[PDB]
RNA sequence: AUGGAGAGG
């Protein structure tokens, strides 16, 4: 395992990665340094002497250049240190190491390596700086964020070891996966966040900036399309402009809810070939769903096109969003004067409730639901009720929140944040949990030495009232900070647990491959499925199509 | 439980059922009962359902189990993936588990074994045995160091 | 006299309040972002140490030198020493000066930028002198020594641009603002009941009529007035910082001129 | 990283001109995105944020201790007698082109802490160089000038793909390949291959 | 012994791992100065020839198909489809 | 061509749906008692209060890219005081004597009903929408 | 370590201003808003800048060497 | 250490001269010339003053990379009127406002006391 | 003067101890919206009270401002973090020879600190800086 | 340093658990996350 | 061929549900020359859906399920990753064993 | 080369 199903190797490199709005996705910044130091043996031939001759010229410093040399004995000229750097003259036939360059296929790698687009064939660009830059929307396949993870890099050293990662492994032939059937890469963060800004029908554009968003997309076709509005002014709808992007013939409808093509909330989704119709443009849209822009632009215009598309919409939305600008205060977590009593008597009314049944318990009143003890009853019942008071002030709490509010504008883009978010931020954290119960006595017959004994009380048990933004007392902190433990506790064992399984999954079913009779087998040909999948297709080309024979009346399918 | 059944008129409706939950399984038992549908019980312990209904049921019931454990959680992972572990643990004739004590059992390459768990004992009871290896295992080659029958490698090129 | 029109309100040896009338947003702001980064200054940009046996490290040091302000009035008759024909640096693209310390008391010895010494040849140039806006005239506290501590050093002061450095940098603040009345909804207010109440009136709206709730929209109108404020350093005087900014803007927009007719050429 | 698990590094730096700016001419020394906020529930970067502002203003030290009475209220009543709107925002001007910011900014001082975390203290590439004696493979680490390693996770990701040379390649000629001699009867690496 | 030339049982369509590595095989070949059978047009690059060789059907390799037990079908690149 | 439809229309309804830059209007012709009008307007341009009464009208003309509006010596085609440039994107059948259109300004949405109007209505691509007060 | 030559994010120059503080705050009696808005440190990007400050050279200088 | 001088952001390189002015092959009569060594401070202020040229069609500027102080400027101009020329009205324009406010910024210093 | 008692855990087991000294009556005996909610001194029998809540905290969560309105796992976080923060480790910098050492050129006393930071010395010997700072999407950098 | 100083180790039935009696002795929060999360902690 | 006609059925249902006479001509409203290329499409859409022989299909299978089980993370029956180690284990004695009675 | 400790995603 060590030394034979993986071996330490040449011609890699690591560093810490950051993001790049402005690379096209498959691309990867390579730091000039690195680039001077991985090697490609490239072969003297006519079509390359020239340029070949001049980087050997260039030396090993710096970019671009070439280290060393290969004559036809198989000898080792050293450009560093040679009295013969300066006049080479290249036999056809020789090999010159020469450096990484622009456009050269590299493997890209983020650890660990759970799926197949952990390993992305990427088109080199060196750049300055240390780190390794890449595309936002390649984040995620790879599982990377920007607070200090690092990425490697592998360089191929044959012609067909290139071939092989362009035409197999490159990034755009990754963006549609047989792993959900559906795009593994999207519009994320800020541009996911802008990109609805964008699009409110609030939102439009006049001329002065709608030409900058016009020339930013390199695919334009130098046209200024006709503005939405013309008496007595020219605004140019958010809409319309991000328009500009998408391809032609690509054709998207999406009944989100209320949508009914009047969309009265803008909801939904339309676009009528490579315009937009109505509805304001989210995360289940030019998100990585299933019946998504980039899923149809894929399988429609095929990878390149779509790849091109993410750079499209990221150079647009991010202009727009760059000179609009978003944030988020607290004023973002405060909730109305009014909300706050409301939520306050809310929590209340569920600490009342409590009591009661508590009261009630006390004087064997309370019976036993089937098939359960008398305490299990009684638990079951507060932490609903707790629960159910957290939700409601919760939702209470969110329904007071403006459509200016930041964290919520982000939930509606579905960039980050959710409802909980909103909740435990604004209104009440909640109950909290150490293996699925409420917190124990760890003291006897009580949970910490500023109670009595026997209080089962939602307080004493763990139960947060106050909010983040309000402020958790000593108690509530030492209970919080009970949960929150188990949480990492457990956070660190699935991380464990899962890596055996995966080890264990792939070691098992590693031989197994369709062969040239459409019957899956293994080393020793037995049949495991006699046709891939029990219907021989890839599942990278498959979507989700409604058989409409399946449903309505006998009537109307009759109609 | 809710249920979606088709309706004299065609359409599909909603006719809720009373469905009995239990701590416990005995298949074997609780179907042979009088007054339930003895074509429609389930437990989530497939290895009771291979054992009372079979290796097929099995097989169906051990990916009904699995895909619910992605579900679940949120996730969707298309039926091709979920089917071939099930399906690979499967065609042995029974449950065949996914450790030293499964599938590193089945008479494939003794490299490819040795490749994982019990390293030793397997490669020195293999030189007892006098085994010989295919030499058609992925990792067989990957230690060999020669292009392994996978992809590019499944094939052969000539003029 | 005729286009864009300046109105000054407050001035002083430190500061600019004005009024820019009549200009584009995007000539109020380029001459702001001019103002920050392309108007030249000298500024020590090489130290050698001959003793240092102070707490301090010697880079340490030789970055505050740096940021030391010198006065840069007459900075348009030193030329860069990247262009200058001499090796190394000289009298005509480079002032040398010279830091002598070392504690003879008791007390903890202070170094002030007033000990800094020229040693060049300014040659009558209005140049490389420390400046001292200090009440007790020791502007910029240097470095502090204990008793046995010297500190021995030589700073070549080179013309640089703040582009390549913030220590070449003249403008120290430039406050800056439009519309005070959002009267071409520029931004669209942040509130929770009142936008009104919550958002604090700009000084600058005494200036202005407010709108009118009887008005609709004007959709037609453009960002016309602008409202700044150019804080110096000091090495340079404020009304010049402006001035010579506007210069500089101009200059090179100029040199692209030129430059197309350099492309004419057959 | 702030006091509060908000960790991060820097992708890129802008001179004052480029950055985004306060009517008042202040600028940011640093600016982190609005998406590390909302999950993460770190409100006391928020609060920390607003109190440090009235601490600088007012020029007293703020008391952000654990379970005390302060609080966000009480700290906003007080930035407004600054002046400034109370729930820390600020209109601020594009740098780029001058213009207004649609949206105003949270802006204000925050306790940041640089961590030993640095860029020019990972890097590392190497294209072939030291050999261990045992293994013949490639030495263990950047401090070694070592080969990073082929993993086998990494190895089976190579499998999925199909890349089947590339796979050879990576565990041939980077890495440790050798020539032997077999015999035609035995099969063992026995032969004494006089060369030459 | 092989397989009759009528009666091939498999995809007529070429694989995508069939289609990587003739490319890369024809590129190495390409790399090497071997001899050129198209108009090149400028195309300097050894993958980029591979590509419009194979466009125009002027690669001849053959593929060998193995099936699990031992038998194989042989197909010209000339003659399997390319459509991917 | 020419004109493409023409009509009086009087507001009944006006809708700011939690916006501050557009309405969603509701009206009907004072001519025809099978017709009504849905259409979403920039309000802070052209205000529209209720009962309220808009010339409407709807023409192909006056693609090339939109030069600015050098109307300084060609022909506006206009005089109006609010115009827009959509899509059609569907035609709905109410009833045997009735018609509906569906039009789309920059994602601003028009739905008109009426019968004699499908002798008059492409689908797309060009339909500037007219209206006056 | 010592008072910083400048303010990093304006660009005012605050390395005269430290002496000055400390008097106004010691000598007669002042408080430190007070003291800095006296320094005409007015914006508060530069005022956290002295504020802030802490001088870590007192204690190095105790060191004999 | 893998850094660029700070210089590359004003000084030009070796053979890299200040325009670059190509054929735009999308649009007829449009053209997009290339600035190196510049930024917003000057692609800002030449898109905007060409925008008040009423023969100009088409008019912007774009910072594709901000590692690298460069910028395109793109131009479309009336048939006839070549787009060089629209560049050079339009710096002349901007020459012209900054003189007048330079000179009127001077004479109002000249009223002033402290 | 016994004023002052030592605990350990097990005899913690058997006092009752007030978490607010006031919460001894005390007597007791409209609100403020803004403050958190504080239940009562339902049990009116103590033995002990405890000197200051905030004294449950260790020497790297004592750093961290306002921690009892964060998520906990975040607390813990940057409790790992602090100590990998550059700063003045000693004064006695220049008289040691240490592998590693890093020192912050201009460090600074947080404009927002803590009573138990008294203790630590956090605010003579600080290991990070004021940064001005917007939360905000700008260059999407 | 401070820190380090005030440690505590714990080798090899829920002994990660921030335990309740653990108030007011052990820090809630500081504590490695990973391997040896809530076994290493501090007074 | 058998084996042929079985794994198409699915699709065709798909097929001719929505390629049936009534529909084509009210519904979509086809023609002759437009409707064969409708014909063609699918033909050709569907052999490149086709899975290529030398897929490495099981490692993908694996990673397919190991993957999205490293984001397993949280009332009856065990769930996530603990059940899914039970699972492959072939836990003789699970932990939440359940009969579903109908 | 052993062995060990702390830390990174
Ligand atoms: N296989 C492992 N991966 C790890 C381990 N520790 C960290 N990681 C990886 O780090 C990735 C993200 O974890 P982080 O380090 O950012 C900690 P956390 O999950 O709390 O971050 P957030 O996603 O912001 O909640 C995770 O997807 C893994 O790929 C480990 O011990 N094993
Ligand atoms: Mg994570
Ligand atoms: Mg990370
Ligand atoms: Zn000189
Ligand atoms: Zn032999
Ligand atoms: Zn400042």
């Amino acid at each position: 395992r060590g030394n034979l199903m993986g071996k330490r190797v040449d011609f890699s490199a690591r560093t810490v990665i950051s993001g790049d709005p402005n690379l096209e996705l498959d691309q990867v910044g390579v730091p000039k340094s690195i680039a001077k130091t991985l090697t490609y043996p490239e072969v003297v031939t006519p079509y390359n002497i020239d340029r070949l001759t001049q980087l050997v010229r260039n030396g090993p410093n710096e970019h671009p250049g070439a280290k060393y040399v290969i004559r036809d004995s198989g000898d080792r000229i050293d450009l560093r240190y040679s009295k013969r750097a300066g006049d080479i003259q290249l036999q056809y036939g020789w090999k010159v190491e020469r450096h990484i360059m622009d456009n050269d296929p590299v493997l890209f790698n983020r650890q660990p390596s759970l799926h197949k687009m952990s390993m992305m064939a990427h088109r080199v660009k060196v750049i300055p700086y240390s780190t390794f830059r890449l595309n936002l929307s390649v984040t995620s396949p790879y599982n990377a964020d920007f607070d200090g993870d690092e990425m490697n890099l592998h360089v191929p050293q044959s012609e067909e070891t290139r071939a092989e990662l362009s035409q197999l492994c490159a990034v755009p032939l990754q963006i549609v996966s047989p792993q959900s059937n559906k795009p593994c890469m999207g519009i994320v963060q800020d541009t996911l966040c802008g990109i609805r800004k964008l699009t409110l029908r609030d939102t439009f554009i006049e001329l002065d900036q709608v030409l900058n968003m016009l020339y930013w997309v390199p695919d334009w076709d130098g046209v200024i399309p006709t503005p939405a509005i013309i008496k007595p002014k020219p605004l140019w709808s958010g809409k319309q402009i991000l328009s500009v992007a998408i391809p032609n013939g690509i054709h998207l409808q999406r009944f989100d809810e209320g949508t009914t093509l009047l969309s009265p909330k803008d909801n939904g989704m339309l676009i009528i070939d490579g315009q937009i119709i109505f509805g304001v443009v989210e995360k289940k849209t030019v998100g990585s769903s299933n019946g998504g822009l980039i899923h149809v632009v894929t399988r429609e215009k095929g990878p390149q096109v779509c790849a091109k598309l993410f750079g499209n919409i990221q150079k647009v939305v991010n202009f727009w969003l760059l000179h609009n600008g978003f944030s988020t205060g607290i004023g973002d977590t405060i909730a109305d004067g009014p909300t706050m009593r409301e939520i306050t008597e809310t929590i209340a009314e569920a600490k009342k409730k409590v009591l009661d049944v508590t009261k009630e318990a006390q004087a064997n009143l309370l019976t036993a639901k089937h098939g359960m003890t008398l305490r299990e009853s009684f638990e079951d019942n507060v932490v609903r009720f707790l629960n159910e008071a957290r939700d409601k002030a919760g939702r209470l709490a969110e329904v007071n929140l403006k459509d200016l509010n930041n964290v919520k504008q982000m939930v509606m883009a579905g960039s980050k944040g959710s409802f909980i978010n909103i909740a435990q931020m604004s209104a009440c954290v909640g109950q909290q949990s150490v293996e699925g119960k409420r917190i124990a006595f760890g003291f006897v017959d009580r949970t910490l030495p500023h109670f009595s004994k026997d209080d089962y009380s939602p307080e004493s048990k763990g139960f947060v009232e106050n909010s983040y933004l309000r402020g958790l007392t000593p108690q509530e902190f030492f209970f919080h900070a009970m949960g929150g433990r188990e949480g990492l506790i457990d956070t660190a064992v699935k991380t464990a647990e899962t890596g055996y399984i995966q080890r264990r999954l792939v070691k098992a079913l590693e031989d197994i491959m369709v062969h040239y009779d459409n019957t899956t087998r293994n080393s020793l040909g037995n049949v495991i499925q006699f046709i891939y999948g029990e219907d021989g297709m890839d599942a990278a080309h498959i979507e989700k199509q409604s058989l409409d024979t399946i449903g309505g009346s006998d009537a109307a399918f009759e109609k | 439980y809710d249920r979606k059944v088709p309706s004299p008129t065609g359409e599909y409706v909603k006719e809720p059922e009373w469905v009995l939950e239990t701590d416990g399984v005995n298949l074997s038992e609780v179907m042979t009962v009088p007054g339930i549908d003895p074509t429609r019980i389930y437990t989530n312990s497939f290895i009771d359902i291979m054992e009372v209904l079979g290796i097929e049921a099995g097989r169906a019931a051990l990916y009904k189990e699995v895909y619910n454990v992605i579900a679940s959680d949120g996730s969707y992972v298309n039926y091709r993936h979920m089917a071939l572990l099930v399906d690979v643990m499967t065609t042995q004739g029974g449950l065949t588990s996914v450790t030293r004590h499964g599938f590193n059992r089945s008479n494939t390459g003794a490299l490819m074994r040795c490749s994982f768990e019990e390293t030793v004992e397997i490669l020195f009871e293999a030189g007892a045995s006098a085994e010989l290896d295919d030499c058609r295992g992925v990792s067989e080659n990957v230690i060999l160091g020669q292009m392994a029958p996978i992809g590019t490698g499944a094939f052969d090129v000539m003029i | 006299e005729e286009g864009p029109q300046v109105k000054i309100r407050e001035a002083s040896k430190d500061n600019v309040d004005f009024i820019l009338s009549n200009v584009d947003l995007a000539m109020a702001n380029s001459l702001r972002r001019v103002m920050i980064a392309e108007i030249p200054t000298l500024a020590i940009d090489s130290v050698e140490v001959e003793t240092n046996t102070t707490v301090l490290a010697d880079e340490f040091i030789a970055h505050r030198l740096g940021l030391i302000p010198l006065q840069s009035m007459d900075i348009e008759q030193l030329e860069y020493s990247r262009d200058c024909f001499c090796e190394d640096h000289c009298d005509k693209c480079s002032v040398v000066l010279t830091l002598q310390a070392f504690g003879e008391s008791e007390s903890t010895t202070n170094v002030y930028s007033k000990d800094l010494v020229i040693v060049s040849n300014l040659m009558g140039r209005n140049i490389g002198h420390p400046i001292i806006q200090d009440k007790e005239g020791n502007g910029v506290l240097i470095c502090k020594l204990r008793k046995g501590q010297e500190l021995k050093l030589t700073c070549v002061a080179k013309k640089g641009i703040a582009k390549e450095h913030a220590k070449w940098g003249p403008a120290a603040a430039i406050e800056f603002e439009y519309d005070p009345w959002n009267k071409l909804k520029h931004t669209d207010y942040w509130y929770e009941q009142d936008s009104a109440k919550e958002w604090p009136q700009s000084k600058n709206c005494e200036y202005e009529d407010p709108p009118n709730e009887g008005d609709p929209f004007d959709y037609k109108a453009q960002a016309d007035t602008f409202y700044m404020n150019v804080e110096s350093v000091g090495s340079i005087p404020v009304d010049q910082v402006v001035v010579r900014g506007i210069d500089t803007l101009q200059k090179k927009v100029a040199s692209i001129l030129l430059a197309l007719t350099q492309m004419d050429q057959d | 990283a702030s006091r509060h698990g908000q960790k991060g590094t820097i992708g890129i730096t802008y001179r004052r001109e480029d950055m985004p700016f306060t009517a008042e001419g202040i600028v940011p020394d640093l600016i982190i995105n609005p998406h590390a906020i909302p999950s993460r529930m770190t409100v006391a970067h928020l609060i920390e944020c607003l109190l440090s502002k009235v601490a600088a203003l007012s020029g007293n030290e703020g008391d952000a201790s654990p379970f005390t009475d302060i609080t966000v209220e009480g700290i906003s009543k007080l930035l407004r007698e600054h002046g400034y709107q109370s729930r820390g925002f600020e209109v601020m001007y594009n740098g780029h082109t001058g213009k207004k910011l649609m949206a105003q900014i949270f802006f204000g001082p925050t306790y940041y802490q640089r961590l030993r975390h640095m860029v020019d203290d990972k890097i590392h590439a190497r294209a072939r160089g030291p050999m261990q004696v045992l293994t013949r493979q490639p030495v263990e680490g950047r401090s070694r000038d070592g080969g990073l390693r082929f993993g086998e996770m990494e190895r089976d990701c190579m499998i999925a793909h199909g890349a089947a040379s590339f796979l050879k390649e990576r565990l041939m000629e980077a890495s440790d390949a050798f020539r032997v001699h077999i015999c035609g009867i035995c099969g063992l690496m026995t032969v004494i291959a006089k060369l030459n | 012994k092989a397989i009759p030339k009528d009666q091939r049982a498999t995809t007529p369509y070429m694989t995508k791992y069939e289609r990587a590595r003739i490319l890369g095989t024809r590129a190495l070949q390409i790399s090497m100065n071997a001899p050129v059978f198209v108009d090149l047009e400028g195309e300097t690059d050894p993958l980029r020839i591979a590509m419009k060789e194979l466009a125009e059907k002027k690669i001849p390799l053959v593929i060998r198909r193995y099936l699990p037990d031992g038998s194989f079908e042989d197909w010209s690149v000339e003659e399997l489809i390319v459509d991917l | 061509s020419n004109t493409l439809f023409d009509d009086i229309f009087q507001v009944s309804e006006v809708d700011p749906g939690r916006y501050n830059k557009v309405c969603r209007i509701e009206a009907a012709s004072t001519t025809q008692d099978q017709c009504k009008l849905t259409l979403d307007i920039n309000v802070e341009l052209f205000p529209v209060a209720a009962q309220d009464s808009l010339t409407v009208t709807i023409a192909s003309s006056l693609t090339r890219s939109w030069r600015p509006p050098q109307a300084g010596d060609r022909s506006l085609a206009d005089d109006y005081d609010y115009v827009m440039y959509g899509t059609a994107y569907k035609f709905e059948e109410v009833s045997k004597d009735l018609i509906a259109v569906y039009y789309s300004f920059g994602g601003l949405l028009m739905r008109l009903e009426g019968n004699y109007r499908n002798l008059n209505n492409l689908k797309q691509e060009n339909a500037y929408l007219l209206i006056r007060r | 370590m010592i008072v910083p030559v400048r303010c990093f994010s304006c660009g005012k120059v605050v390395g005269d201003k430290w002496e000055s503080y400390l008097n106004l705050l010691q000598e007669d009696e002042l408080d430190e808003g007070t003291a800095l808005s006296r320094l005409g440190l007015k914006r508060y990007c530069c005022r956290r800048m002295i504020l802030t400050h802490v001088d870590l050279i007192e204690k190095f200088l105790r060191y004999n060497p | 250490m893998n850094a660029p001088d700070r210089f590359e952001l004003f000084l030009l390189g070796e053979g890299e001269s200040k325009l670059k002015i190509d054929p735009d092959t999308k649009a007829p009569n449009a053209v997009v010339i290339t600035f190196e060594k510049e930024d917003h401070t000057l692609g800002n202020l030449i898109r905007a003053e060409l925008l008040n040229d009423r023969k100009v069609l088409f008019a912007a500027y774009k910072v594709e990379h901000p590692f690298f102080a460069r910028f395109k400027l793109r131009i479309q101009t009336t048939e006839g009127y070549d787009p060089k020329d629209a560049l050079k009205n339009a710096c002349n324009s901007i020459i012209n406002k900054l003189g007048a406010l330079k000179t009127n910024f001077e004479t109002e210093w000249n009223l002033q006391t402290l | 003067e016994g004023l002052v008692e030592y605990i350990d855990a097990e005899e913690e087991e058997s006092i009752l101890i007030a978490m607010q000294p006031e919460d001894l009556e005390p007597a007791e005996a409209d609100v403020d919206p803004a403050k958190r909610i504080r239940v009562s001194h339902h049990a009116t029998t103590f033995t002990h009270c405890e000197i200051h809540p905030s004294m449950i905290l260790g020497v790297a969560a004592s750093i961290i401002p306002f921690p009892d309105h964060n998520q906990s796992p975040r607390n813990t976080y940057q409790s790992a973090m602090g100590k990998q923060a550059m700063g003045v480790f000693l004064t006695n910098y220049n008289v040691r020879m240490d592998t590693m050492a890093n020192i912050l050129y201009y460090p600074q006393k947080p404009l927002g600190t803590t009573r138990a930071m008294e203790y630590l010395k956090f605010r003579e010997l600080p290991a990070g800086q004021n940064a001005i700072v917007a939360i905000a999407c700008y260059s999407g950098y | 340093t401070l820190s380090h100083l005030r440690r505590t180790n714990t080798p090899i039935a829920k002994p990660r658990q921030l335990h309740n009696t653990h108030w007011g002795l052990v820090c809630p929060a500081e504590t490695p996350e990973g391997q040896a999360c809530g076994l290493v902690k501090n007074l | 061929q058998n084996a042929q006609r079985d794994a198409v059925t699915l699709f065709c249902c798909l097929l001719r549900s929505r390629l049936a006479t009534r529909r084509v001509l009210q519904e979509y409203r086809l023609t002759k020359q437009a409707f064969d290329w409708v014909l063609s499409n699918i033909e050709a859409q569907f052999l490149r859906s086709v899975v290529h022989p030398g897929e490495m299909v099981g490692v993908l299978a694996a990673q397919s399920i190991g993957e999205p089980a490293t984001q397993m993370t949280l009332k009856k029956v065990t769930s996530g990753v603990p059940r899914l180690k039970e699972i492959l284990n072939v836990a003789k004695n699970m932990k939440t064993p359940s009969l579903t009675v109908y």
